[PDB]
């Protein structure tokens, strides 16, 4: 409705979800680093989390041998020295310096004084480094193609209680394993054993007694059992039987001693459940019975009494003067009685090794866990601590208190045997997710505790008094450990930026993967599930197929990272009866006690009508009355990812097969002329509105002009005076995403057009109005055509090819390189010797292709020349040359050469010479085209500038004959001194931001003459960026958009395809089979839906060609469309995007039924059957059947036939095995694997199997034999060696082995 | 002297010898102190002339 959908109006489905519009979906990353890098200003330098809480934690430190402190003030955030629209070039770092203020002091001196002569601090600075300061869409350059940090979940910190499910028991006993995570530093396991005795399993090394922790601590002997038993009412010796006890827990156990009353008696023999024996011991003013001995006696009892509780006695000496069995059983079981003995066997668990020490083992586990400098535990695991067992405030401390371990063990000896539920390891909320703000947090903390070393290590040579300022800080490992956690970080390893919603589901992707989670084999069949808290937090659905699933799940799409790191997921909350407006992001760990209802549900005027809402009180869905209910779902899609959102009808799609659908949403290619499907979902607006590579209007302004390239907008209707001035949004134009793909952006605005501030200028990749368009949508047959879609696969008209539909750019570009090799430097000049003329076209003098023209598959891209020296002088080329008369070129042709495939035309060819001599004799011509479109955009800039800048000084002083006096825009020509006074600032404020441009704009230009950062070796670098125009060759992975895909069939001309009612031929031809095999029925449903659109659309289109802009048009519109009505003059121009089919926007699970699916195919025309008549096209004969003809929104997958075919009969061979190389990187093999090998063993096909892994691949001297064969004539070859079992011999012959041959 | 004698030896793989460790371990030293001191990385052909040796040797 903000200019994107007033053009492109979707006929809702919802019932009325408006609970709480959804958060920025790339505000996960966006809040993450706003919380690691504030960028601001000192008052706002407070944050207890982020990179400043590491930073005075760690870059503080002191010298206890020369008392030399290292002070921390605060650092200072300085902007980027590259912009990301110049560093996505350059392939640089994106980085932004760190400047930390320093104070080194020496105040503390000697001779019993605390200030010497160099007492003041010196206000030191150093640079810290450059860190990736994250890009407004959140790309996180690293280098070229930007890479995005998919967040972490690891398990959160806390104490941890997975009760064993049988495994690893004695008979089917449990365990119980008390494990208390740590942010950073060592795991403690408190499991029990057959034994039953708890064991201090320390990060699983060894399984020493829980007595030895206790030890450790100091609480452990006559003082560790005062909370888990006490002393027993019992009396000594007397007449009868006399003793003080009250009896409060003899219920439920039978009478082994005969405690009757005093006076009357009670406890009679039978002992059933001690109801009335109870409630009379308590109504006779205690219970006094006169009545074991074989009991526990290791209660607080030196003069009379000793260690240990084994007596066997009755008592004598004057007595010294089941629930609860644990404490009891480890206190014998451990062979240390004294703290030092449980700190030396600490000692030896942990480092067995070294000789343990009195003082040496109880630094140890100080270290360990009683120092804070190591057992670094998070404010998180502390807060998850305190309310998985209760504790006081210690949101302050990290480090487990001595406390804690206490209150741990008593609540695992208690839920050993019921008393709460175990602590569910696989929980939602216990599983904290980490996104690239905490990651960045940990790593650059873990590179300042190597800095501080370093600077500990450095400081005591280096004297602090009149030293020089920051000299003995190091900065290296503080910008290795980013440059390491962006360059072969598992979380950093790629971003796939396919498309808009590519990119938000990959902002958007949680990976339990990586550093400091479980890796991709660590995850096993428990961690691949989906808990029930992740309902509404995390999507279920929106998941890799591959290794990979269920540990790189997305988050949901309403989903929010708390401060905790815990998921929050929206939920409005409702009062008794009446659903409240308020609502609050209940995380996973309070979703439980909390009782939610789903949405979707019958809610009348003020209150919910039901009685019978559905819902869950914690995970279990249940059936909860209309009353008890405090929390309420925002929307249906919340359980959805932003990927699986835009699956139409997804309610009716597969629990699996919507898992394909929604993993091809990020996987489809960006389509030229994409259009939004009819069937859509309302939230691919929020998608692509979301997302990045589309440009979103910063102002109110009405846009000027729009050129392609750029689009200049208005200041405001309510401008500041000079704080921005007009805001021009410079359109990125065909560049190659991080996925080998087009990134273009089309200025949907027209000239002369408001626009509001907040909406989607121009569409990015895949969009069209704003929305997103993953694809466009064809019609579509599902019937099996000929057999053509016999499987999965799609058939395709020529009509989806022909009127360029379904086509990409996919930009490669290619680099090459000029390194300065050992033999000569290398060059990069017109072409090597020996080479064809046909080859250097399109070449400039440079040597590099023309910018736009097209190179075939094998053509010269870039002659490199590489001098070397001579090569071996073989007898025939020397005979050869000396008959020709050439001579031998000394130089090796090494020139890049576009691979096999259909690139063709090149888009831009970028040259970065090195800084020393760069434009010397190469790559002239490119620079100097380079800074005269720098110059022409700039002057464009200024002209645009100018102009409203005179436009808004005319109107302000037109207020204040002007048309005979133009001149007049710098001065009054009259009395008048404050109007001439206020323009005369105006203009000198907008001269220097004329300034500022021309001074960034020189700045660039003096950078690029200087040279490109390149490389130390290369010192001239190309590189081409090569676009393709795929076209949808037989062969490409076009999948539906619910999951139904399949590779494209052979191209049907126009005239083969299935003819329809109306003479128009489907664009494709699915397959019905699939629905009924996977129960994606909703593929149907949504092809219904797109038919009914396309009617509508068809009605609508010619309704306007006889009448443009008719009074009855805005009656049908408004019938089959309410937000409709518009004042403006836009009818004329929606109608022209309606004619492709009224768009809709069907939520994921509250959107149109079956009944509304049927009225709308009564309402647009069809048949009310749903199918529709549709006549061959082959042969041509009314189909005997309802056929469904509908506008299924069909995909370009990345997966295409011309990336993944490849063929290569003898390519580079390895190094290590002399074989093959794998892939398509440079010629490869399909490798001939033990499993695909056993085929062949199977079959009789033993010869294949001796010269395919013997001279066809590891046959050095056999490979070049066969070839030479084959070239021959004769198909005859011999292999007795390969060089596979060469090589493996030669291995084996490395060891003692004896490997070797014999007869 | 003796681990930065045998560390400049059996460090990189190649024995890259115990002077040109040294001089290698300079030049990281100047290019260090210039980020620290005067700003940004300066170029390969400025340490040439910041450490007074040979312009090509430095590259």
């Amino acid at each position: 409705q903000s200019f994107t959908g007033k053009k492109r109006i979707r006929k809702s489905f919802g019932r009325i979800p408006e609970a709480v519009q959804m958060p920025n979906l790339i505000e996960v990353q966006r809040s993450s680093y706003e919380q690691f890098l504030q960028r601001e200003t000192r008052p706002g330098l407070r944050r207890d989390e982020g990179v400043e809480a590491v930073f005075k934690s760690v870059f503080p430190i002191k010298d206890f041998n020369e008392r030399a402190v290292l002070e921390y003030v605060s650092y200072e955030f300085e902007e980027p020295k590259y912009d990301v629209e110049e560093c996505i070039q350059r392939d640089m770092t994106f980085a932004a310096p760190l400047k930390v203020k320093l104070r080194l002091i020496v105040f503390e001196t000697e001779e019993e004084t605390g200030a010497r002569s160099v007492k003041d601090i010196k206000e030191q600075d150093v640079y810290m480094g450059d860190i990736p300061l994250m890009t407004d869409k959140g790309t996180f350059i690293v280098n070229g193609t930007e890479r995005v940090i998919v967040s972490q979940m690891h398990r959160s910190p806390g104490v941890f209680f997975d009760h064993d499910k049988g495994k690893t028991h004695a008979s089917g006993k449990l365990l119980f394993a008390a494990r208390v995570i740590p942010y950073r530093g060592s795991w403690l396991d408190f499991e029990f054993d057959a034994k039953d005795i708890v064991y201090v399993r320390i990060d699983r090394r060894r399984k020493l007694p829980a007595t030895t922790f206790l030890y450790a601590l100091g609480m452990d002997g006559e003082e560790i059992l005062t909370t888990f038993y006490d002393v027993v009412p019992f009396e000594k010796r007397s007449g009868g039987w006399a003793t003080p006890y009250k009896p409060e827990r003899w219920r439920g156990v039978k009478p082994e001693f005969p405690l009757v009353d005093a006076d009357t008696g009670e406890e009679v023999a039978p002992a059933g459940t001690k109801i009335t024996a109870r409630q009379a011991k308590k109504f006779a003013d205690g219970g006094l019975k006169t009545l074991l001995t074989g009991r526990y006696l290791a209660r607080d009892a030196e003069i009379y009494a000793e260690a240990g509780d084994e007596l066997d006695v009755t008592s004598i000496q004057a007595l010294a003067d089941t629930v609860g069995a644990y404490m009891r059983n480890t206190l014998r079981v451990d062979k240390n009685a004294i703290r030092e003995d449980a700190l030396f066997d600490i000692y030896r668990v942990m480092r067995p090794g070294e000789p343990p020490t009195v003082e040496a083992a109880e630094a140890m586990f100080k270290s360990l866990f009683f120092d804070a400098e190591r057992y670094d535990l998070s404010s998180v695991g502390r807060v998850k601590m305190n309310m998985r067992l209760e504790q006081d405030v210690s949101d302050e401390v990290r480090i487990l208190r001595k406390e804690d371990v206490l209150a741990v063990l008593k609540v695992l000896v208690g839920l050993r045997d019921g008393r709460g539920e175990i602590d569910d390891i696989d929980n939602l909320g216990n599983r904290r997710v980490r996104s690239v703000g905490e990651l960045l947090e940990n790593q650059y903390r873990v590179g300042l505790l190597r800095m501080e070393r370093a600077i500990k290590e450095r400081m005591s040579s280096v004297d602090i008094d009149t030293v020089m300022p920051h000299d003995l800080i190091n900065a290296k490992p503080a910008a290795a450990a980013v440059r390491e956690f962006f360059g072969s970080s598992q979380l950093s390893q790629f971003m796939d930026q396919t498309n808009p919603l590519s990119e938000i589901t990959h902002k958007r992707r949680l990976s339990a993967l990586g550093p400091g989670g479980l890796t991709r084999e660590r995850a096993g069949f428990e961690v691949r599930d989906v808990h029930p808290t992740h309902y509404g937090r995390i999507c279920p659905i929106e998941t890799p197929e591959g290794p990979n699933i269920g540990l790189i799940n997305s988050l949901a799409t309403h989903a929010r990272v708390n401060k905790y790191g815990f998921i929050e997921s929206p939920y409005r909350r409702v009062k008794d009866g009446k659903p409240q407006d308020e609502v609050v992001y209940m995380s996973a760990m309070e979703e439980s006690k909390h009782v939610i209802a789903q949405s979707n549900i019958k809610v009348a005027e003020g209150e919910i009508v039901e009685d019978l809402v559905p819902g869950r009180i914690n995970g279990e869905p249940t059936l909860l009355q209309k009353e008890t209910v405090d929390l309420m779902d925002v929307s249906p899609r919340q359980v959805v990812s932003v990927a699986a959102a835009l699956i139409p009808f997804l309610e009716n799609d597969d629990a699996n097969r919507a898992l394909m659908g929604s993993n091809m949403q990020r996987q489809a290619v960006p389509l030229v002329q994409s259009d939004a499907p009819l069937v859509g979902t309302g939230m691919e607006a929020v998608v692509a509105r979301d997302s990045g590579a589309v440009v979103i209007a910063k102002r109110t302004g009405v846009v000027e002009q729009i050129d392609g390239t750029r689009i200049v907008i208005r200041a405001t209707e309510e401008t500041d005076p000079a704080r921005s001035g007009v805001d021009i949004y410079r359109m990125s134009k065909f560049q190659r995403s991080n996925q080998s793909t087009c990134i273009n952006q089309r200025p949907l605005v027209k000239v002369g057009d408001r626009i509001v501030a907040g909406d989607i200028i121009a569409d990015g990749p895949s969009t069209e109005l704003g929305e997103l368009a993953l694809g466009r949508n064809a019609l579509v047959a599902f019937m099996p055509w000929n057999g053509y879609n016999f499987e999965d696969s799609i058939l395709i008209s020529e009509r989806i090819v022909r009127d360029d539909v379904f086509t990409s750019i996919h930009i490669e570009e290619f680099e090459v390189m000029a390194r300065d090799t050992k033999l000569g430097p290398e060059e990069i000049t017109r072409d090597i010797p020996n080479v064809g003329e046909e080859a250097l076209r399109n070449l400039d003098e440079a040597g590099i292709v023309a910018i736009g023209a097209e190179v075939q598959p094998g053509d010269i891209l870039v002659g490199k020349v590489t001098p070397k020296g001579e090569s071996p002088m073989t007898p025939e080329e020397k005979l050869l040359r000396a008959i020709f008369g050439e001579k031998a070129s000394d130089v090796r042709d090494t020139s890049l050469r576009l691979p096999p495939g259909v690139a063709g035309t090149i888009v831009d060819v970028r040259v970065f010479n090195r800084h020393g001599v760069d434009k010397d004799e190469r790559a002239l011509a490119i620079e100097r085209a380079e800074i005269d479109r720098l110059g022409k955009d700039r002057d464009d800039e200024f002209a645009i500038l100018n102009r409203n800048i005179s436009g808004r000084l005319k109107e302000l002083l037109i207020g204040k004959l002007a048309q005979v006096a133009s001149g007049l825009w710098w001065q009054i020509a009259l009395e008048d001194e404050k109007a001439m006074g206020e323009l005369e600032s105006l203009r000198r404020l907008f001269d220097e931001n004329r300034k500022r441009l021309d001074r960034r704009f020189e700045d660039k230009v003096d950078k690029l003459q200087r040279g490109d950062e390149l490389p130390p070796g290369v010192m001239k670098m190309v590189k081409v960026f090569v676009a393709v125009k795929r076209k949808l060759q037989p062969g490409d992975k076009m999948a539906g958009r619910h999951g139904n895909k399949g590779v494209i069939s052979r191209i049907l001309p126009i005239e083969d395809m299935p003819f329809l009612a109306d003479g128009t031929h489907v664009d494709v031809v699915l397959n019905p089979l699939g629905v009924p095999s996977r129960m994606n029925v909703g593929q149907i449903f949504e092809t219904h839906l797109g038919w009914a659109c396309a009617n509508l659309g068809k009605q609508i289109t010619n309704l306007l060609e006889d009448w443009q802009q008719g009074g009855q048009k805005q009656a049908l519109v408004e019938r089959l469309t309410e937000e409709l009505p518009d004042t403006e003059e836009g009818l004329v121009e929606l109608a022209r995007n309606l004619g492709k089919g009224v768009p809709i926007a069907t939520p994921v699970f509250d959107g149109a039924r079956m009944d509304d699916i049927e009225g709308h195919l009564e309402m647009a025309g069809v048949n009310k059957s749903g199918q529709s008549i549709l006549f061959d096209g082959l042969t041509g004969e009314q189909f005997k059947r309802p056929v469904t003809v509908g506008y299924i929104y069909m995909l370009k997958l990345h997966h295409l036939v011309d990336d993944k075919i490849h063929a290569r009969s003898i390519g580079p061979y390895s190094l290590v095995t002399q074989q093959p190389l794998g892939g398509k990187a440079q010629f490869g093999g399909q490798r001939f694997g033990e499993m695909e090998v056993w085929a062949l063993e199977a079959y009789g096909a033993a010869y294949t199997l001796q010269e395919m892994l013997t001279v066809k691949s590891d046959d050095v001297a056999g490979r070049t034999k066969v070839y030479e064969s084959i070239v021959r004539g004769d198909d005859t070859f011999e292999a007795g060696i390969p060089e596979s079992f060469n090589v493996l011999v030669k291995e084996m012959r490395s060891l003692g082995l004896n490997v070797e041959l014999e007869n | 002297q003796a681990i930065t004698r045998s560390i400049a030896d059996q460090a990189r793989t190649i024995r890259i010898p115990v002077h040109m460790i040294e001089t290698i371990n300079k030049i990281v030293r100047t290019s260090r102190q210039m980020l620290h001191e005067i700003g940004r990385e300066p170029t390969p052909e400025e340490l040439a002339e910041k450490l007074a040796m040979p312009l090509e040797k430095v590259r």
